[PDB]
């Protein structure tokens, strides 16, 4: 599709491995982005991630062992902003 | 989507829900970690 988003949600005590709690294509996308950014969650563009996310983990199934490595790199990001 | 919680608790109230309530986009984003976009 034109957009893409997908919601990436990682907590030690709720989650084993991070969760993809939303994902959106075009309007939804759009949507997503627009409230990450009203909520104040780290937004970044990974276009091949963001299609490999999109096309294999679906909403609310835990990444599986190829992402790994480049989700926990975000979600390392995520937790030094925070 | 379509169905927030408060409208469920809203049905209820005295009285109140004590239960949790699903699952709300602004829920899910609110206490997310990260977005990937393309």
């Amino acid at each position: 599709p034109t957009h893409i988003a997908i919601c990436l949600y990682y907590k030690l005590g709720e989650t084993p491995l991070p969760l993809v709690i939303e994902t959106g294509k075009d309007a939804k996308a759009l949507q997503i982005i627009k409230l990450a950014e009203l909520y104040d969650i780290p937004v970044i563009e990974d276009i091949p991630l963001a299609r490999s996310l999109y096309k294999n983990i679906h909403k609310g199934q835990y990444i599986t062992e190829d992402f790994f490595e480049p989700v926990a790199q975000l979600i390392r990001i995520a937790i030094d902003l925070d | 989507g379509s169905h927030m919680a408060s409208m469920s608790k809203d049905e209820v109230k005295r009285r109140r829900l004590h239960s949790e309530i699903s699952g709300s986009l602004a829920n899910n984003i609110k206490k997310s970690t990260v977005i990937v976009k393309n």
